[PDB]
């Protein structure tokens, strides 16, 4: 009983991948320009200095 | 440098 509510937490905590949901609701919001950044090939603009 | 961003951001604004 013990280890059942010192290890349903620890699995839970222990099997956690929410940076990848992070990235997939980034994904969600941009992906066509964020992840399928293949438009161009290089950029053309100025820089700083 | 200048000349290159001129020639490359011509069409691209």
């Amino acid at each position: 009983q013990k280890l059942k509510q010192d290890g349903d937490s620890f699995r839970m905590k222990l099997n956690t991948q929410e940076i990848f949901d992070d990235w997939a609701r980034k994904v969600q919001q941009r992906n066509l320009g964020v992840s399928g950044r293949i438009f161009t090939i290089e950029s053309t603009r100025v820089r700083g200095r | 440098v200048f000349l290159m961003k001129q020639q490359s951001l011509l069409a691209k604004q």
